């Protein structure tokens, strides 16, 4: 069980840790989050009480180093930082635990929600989508644009998701225009799975990461990426059976977790209606179709 | 974006453009079988590809053999149309290639955009205009070359005959759309109006009769009257 200490909490903020969130008051004696499950990527996220605009946060894995949060009064935000001195860090954490100034990561024993949302998500892949190689953790916020969004403007602060475009030469083989446009199996299996992602685990990892950025930061380009990756699979006649079974589980937990009140801005009516009712895979996502029909029948 | 009443004069500027109409590509007769079920028999069709500035009509004849053994023919017809337009553009010298293609039906947009990915600078546009190009098969010479075809064939026409010697493209396109609108609304009446006087003939190298400027005004008046009457009838107004 790992710890992310906080130097202090000088400004009033809602702190998220994965799917959990806590209100902290201006100058509350808050010194961080303990009992963080090892084995998964985590995200620690922030919304200032005085500016409900700009959700922002940090993807990290406690196996990759000792991380803490410290408020920067110049840049006006909670910053993640690495502590390279192991003894100074153990000493800081031990003191804050002794004085019980830390919240406990509030995992229920039965509850596999976070595993199910992050099953294929790996820090090494996050660091290729979010390029800042001098840190072992990755900053994301509400306003960051995607490489694809920038093509249609600062590349340093961009989300480098894999570009998917159904009306592109990459997607459409010369002489198979109608075939490749109406059945995207070529594009999914040869170009994306064999060519770029190498395996379905990396494809699912980007899909899951795009969803979580959409949900936790309301990042619009991430939402576009999540939907594009769903639609590429549902619009392919030929998909490995294990991928369909796994996609149904992935989407089930995403729809389960989504706040009921954000369904209107986070779910694309056209994509979901097409995927569940018209697409090749319309009968292949039983869990997802059942949760969508019971939770968001309005959207359909 | 879309072509409408507001941006109409753009059709007659010096940027090369083509209208594509796919409404006569897939054509069938519906009939009863011996068992009293219904079946279709395909007949020859055509892509109507028209330069509205010059009158040049690229009539790609669609022979019934192209449908043999194919499924979902109404969907295939859109893709075949986009394949043939694309092949036409690639056959033209670079300086003759269109800068815009305007499709008369929105269902042609994705098929054409996908076939023209090699031509990112050619704009594919819809239109809000209700153009009567479906009536092209009411022009006797066009109907005759489609129905006699025994194989795929491209035939080139000038749908304006020699009008551009006397009138502007704008006026030529207005005459064409009025003639086709008439032929679409009441084909028999429209054709009676065009051929009633046997002294006015159709030249071997033309589609329409050799009317004087004065006789065109009378003809155009008879077509407007035909269209308004049929409107009153359709709608009991």
């Amino acid at each position: 069980m790992n710890t992310v200490p906080f130097t202090s909490a000088p400004i009033e903020v809602t702190i998220g840790i994965d799917q959990y969130s806590f209100n902290v008051k201006e100058n509350q004696p808050f010194h961080g989050i303990k009992d963080i499950p090892i084995g998964h990527v985590h995200v620690i996220h922030f919304q200032h009480a005085d500016n409900s605009s700009m959700r922002y946060g940090y993807w990290f894995d406690c196996r990759m180093g000792n991380f803490y949060i410290q408020y920067d009064p110049k840049d006006g935000l909670y910053k993640m930082m690495e502590e390279r001195d192991g003894a100074k860090f153990e000493n800081i954490v031990h003191n804050f635990k002794e004085r019980q100034m830390m919240v406990s990561y509030p995992k229920i024993d039965e509850d596999d929600t976070w595993y199910n949302l992050t099953e294929f998500v790996q820090m090494d892949k996050i660091r290729k989508i979010v390029r800042k190689d001098e840190n072992q953790f990755s900053y994301v916020d509400s306003s960051m644009t995607t490489v694809q969004e920038n093509e249609l403007s600062d590349p340093a602060h961009s989300l480098n998701y894999t570009v998917i475009n159904f009306k592109s030469r990459e997607a459409i083989r010369p002489g198979h225009e109608m075939e490749d446009f109406l059945d995207k199996s070529y594009y999914l299996n040869t170009v994306m799975l064999q060519g770029i992602f190498k395996n379905s685990s990396n494809y699912f990892g980007e899909l899951q990461f795009a969803f979580l950025n959409a949900m936790f930061f309301g990042n619009y380009g991430s939402s576009l990426q999540w939907h594009a990756m769903i639609e590429l699979i549902c619009s392919s006649a030929t998909v490995p059976k294990h991928m369909l079974d796994k996609l149904d589980e992935i989407l089930y937990y995403q729809i389960k977790t989504l706040p009921e009140q954000y369904s209107d801005i986070l779910l694309n009516e056209r994509v979901w209606n097409i995927c569940l009712y018209s697409s090749f895979q319309k009968n292949s996502l039983h869990n997802t179709e059942k949760i969508m029909e019971n939770k968001y029948p309005e959207l359909l | 974006g879309a072509m409408n009443s507001s941006n109409y004069a753009e059709l007659f500027n010096n940027d090369i453009k083509l209208f594509v109409d796919d409404t006569n590509v897939y054509r069938v007769t519906v009939h009863k079988t011996f068992e009293g079920n219904v079946a279709t028999k395909a007949i020859n069709g055509c892509i109507f590809t028209l330069n509205p500035k010059t009158g040049h009509l690229f009539l790609k004849i669609i022979h019934t053999s192209v449908w043999a053994g194919q499924k979902r023919l109404s969907q295939l017809a859109k893709w075949k149309t986009a394949e043939e337009v694309s092949a036409l553009v690639r056959s033209l010298p670079k300086e003759e290639q269109p800068k815009q293609i305007i499709v008369t039906r929105k269902a042609m947009l994705d098929p054409l955009e996908v076939h023209m990915l090699d031509f990112p600078n050619i704009a594919i546009r819809p239109t809000e205009l209700r153009l009567p190009f479906s009536a092209a098969m009411s022009i006797d010479k066009l109907s005759d070359v489609v129905m006699k075809a025994t194989e795929p064939q491209m035939v080139l026409f000038n749908i304006y005959d020699d009008w551009l010697d006397r009138i502007s493209s704008y006026t030529a396109f207005s005459r064409l759309t009025l003639l086709l609108r008439a032929l679409k609304t009441n084909e028999e009446s429209a054709k009676m109006i065009l051929l009633s006087d046997p002294t006015i003939t159709i030249k071997s190298y033309h589609l329409w009769p050799s009317f004087t400027d004065e006789q065109w005004i009378t003809i155009e008046s008879q077509m407007r009257d035909l269209i308004l009457t049929e409107y009153g009838r359709k709608y009991n107004v």
